[PDB]
């Protein structure tokens, strides 16, 4: 199907196939040297150069080496600089270049490569779709939105562009507008639309506007393998971990941490109140679009397992206390933070990103009425000096209808069934 | 852009190669 040989390369097809057979047989090192000799002898052959790049690519996989992959990325580029490169080969080479640049985190490099692909193949819709993903991966949602708008103006029923356009609209809090794009896109069944992110946000968008069909999409996301259950919808998971909305201290095994929080709760409270009174700018407004209404801010001491040194200058005794518990200070998928919430606040039903953490709440200033938290089908209240523990990968929701402020201390711990190996290896969130 | 309490980003983990 793919024509990769130009006029000259057809005349050396026997040497090219001999080298490629070595690669497909798994003799990566012999294949590299074979293609290297072909590149030496035929420096202008695009197929020889692509063979070298693919062998370097395979070798980087065998050796798990970023440096070898950086070589391959350069050789895929060399292919594109040679004369008389067939169009199928040019596209294959730069597509892989971009994909491998993304694998290494060279999102700026991938973007330049994707922009070149679109310039070279201005009628290939899938490449424009890939360019939009390049922008999403660097956080440039404004340019990503423009790309999918251009795609949909030409091919209005492209499902990949629909689900990605809907994702962007929802991230901008255009909730009602996002629903038909996410739904139509998923329903298209096009490649790339059967993705847990789109079921997740479609159901959540529907929940926010009061569309009772939301749980039909959660139900179908569950049946298609994206969600462990309809209630537990996190997407960065280790399968097999015990799944319960609410946990006791003894069930977690972290009984010493809980005792320390409960015995020393007043020093934790007083440092939080001192920050409220003398350094309130350390409390930052919630910024993940999780409120329907109201005021909610957090003062973070640890995130991704890293201590915030300036923040700890505002709660030095609390930071000193917590240092004895690596189950939380080293939880690279959680945080340690104060959270203040004021009356008139409603936090939308939502889910955290990962099932690899459990979340402890210590009550610090709790009005006697008006504050409550639901996780799954059970609602609870806080108590001053007491710890609640829940799995925030389950859907949960919060209300604050008191007549004064509510302050809690939030401490994330690794899920207790994670091994030390997993705790060291999982990527941070 | 980090996923702290929710799942709002296109991707929540970093890409750092092998
Ligand atoms: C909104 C919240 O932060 C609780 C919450 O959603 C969480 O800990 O995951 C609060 O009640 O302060
Ligand atoms: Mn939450």
């Amino acid at each position: 199907k793919p024509k990769l040989l130009n006029k000259f390369d057809k005349t050396i097809k026997a040497e090219l196939d001999a080298a490629e057979k070595l690669r497909k047989r798994g003799k990566i090192e012999e294949a590299v040297n074979a293609f290297k000799e072909l590149v030496r002898k035929y420096p202008q052959s695009p197929r020889a150069r692509y063979g070298k790049a693919q062998c370097e690519d395979d070798l980087a996989e065998k050796r798990r080496s970023n440096e070898v992959l950086r070589g391959a990325i350069e050789t895929y580029q060399e292919v594109a600089s040679l004369p008389d490169v067939p169009a199928d080969l040019l596209k294959l080479s730069l597509k892989r270049r971009s994909d491998r640049q993304q694998f290494l985190g060279h999102m700026r490099g991938s973007l330049l490569t994707l922009q070149r692909l679109v310039q070279l193949f201005p009628n290939d819709t899938s490449l424009k779709n890939d360019l939009g993903v390049g922008y999403l991966l660097i956080g440039d949602n404004d340019n990503a939105k423009k790309v999918y708008e251009e795609v949909l103006s030409v091919t209005p029923n492209d499902g990949f562009a629909k689900v990605h356009y809907g994702f962007i609209l929802k991230a901008q809090n255009k909730i009602a507008e996002s629903i038909p794009y996410l739904k139509e896109g998923i329903e298209s069944g096009d490649p790339g639309t059967d993705d847990g992110r789109f079921y997740f946000h479609l159901g959540d968008a529907m929940q926010r506007v009061g569309n009772k069909e939301a749980y039909k999409w959660y139900e179908l996301g569950h049946k298609r393998g994206h969600f462990a259950s309809v209630w537990q919808r996190s997407l960065y998971n280790v399968n097999g971990l015990k799944a319960q909305p609410w946990w006791t201290p003894k069930e977690t095994g972290y009984t010493e941490l809980v005792k320390s929080l409960e015995r020393n709760w007043k020093l934790i409270r007083d440092e939080g109140l001192a920050v409220m009174d003398k350094a309130k700018g350390l409390f930052l407004p919630e910024d993940e679009n999780l409120r329907e209404k109201g005021d909610w801010s957090q003062f973070t001491l640890w995130q991704q397992g890293r201590r915030n040194e300036n923040a700890c200058k505002g709660a030095p005794k609390t930071c000193t206390l917590l240092e004895k518990f690596p189950e939380t200070t080293g939880c690279r998928r959680g945080q340690i933070k104060y959270s203040i919430m004021h009356p008139g606040t409603h936090v939308w039903p939502h889910t955290g990103p990962t099932n690899c953490r459990l979340r402890m709440h210590l009550g610090l200033v709790i009005p006697k009425e008006g504050c409550k938290i639901r996780c799954a089908n059970e609602t609870k209240t806080w108590e001053e000096g007491k710890v609640l523990i829940f799995d925030d990968s389950f859907e949960h929701e919060v209300w604050q209808d008191a007549s004064s402020f509510r302050l809690i201390f939030i401490v994330d711990v690794w899920h207790p069934e994670l091994t030390p190996q997993q705790r060291r290896s999982l990527p941070a969130i | 852009g980090k996923c702290k309490d929710g799942l709002g980003e296109y991707t929540c983990t970093s890409l750092e190669g092998f």
